[PDB]
């Protein structure tokens, strides 16, 4: 029973090591907005007769 | 090292958790004496393996 006590522990000890680690990559990147029209600035003014 | 240290540390704590887990591993009369100071039994315990 001592013996048993003894090789869990130890067994123990072993296990406590590591694998590896895990994450994820996403600072810098960022959502795009879709524009759907384009902002043209143009106005066409004519005299009322037309000249 | 830090990392030494941490690791000893973290080993020290599993291994006194698992022997006073249960029917532990050593024995009242053991006990007995590492609690003579007012410690507990695991605390005495655990300095002396150290």
């Amino acid at each position: 029973e001592d013996m048993a006590k003894i090789y869990g522990a130890v067994a123990a000890v072993s296990k406590n090591v590591n694998s590896s680690v895990t994450y994820e990559v996403k600072r810098g990147t960022h959502e795009l907005i879709k524009v759907p029209t384009i902002p043209h600035n143009l106005v066409l003014i004519q005299s009322d007769n037309g000249k | 090292t830090s990392g030494s240290i941490i690791n000893h540390a973290n080993n020290l704590n599993k291994v006194i958790n698992h022997v006073f887990a249960d029917k532990p591993l050593i024995s009242e009369t053991m006990l007995k004496i590492l609690t003579i100071d007012g410690t507990t039994g695991k605390d005495g315990y655990r300095n002396w393996l150290d």
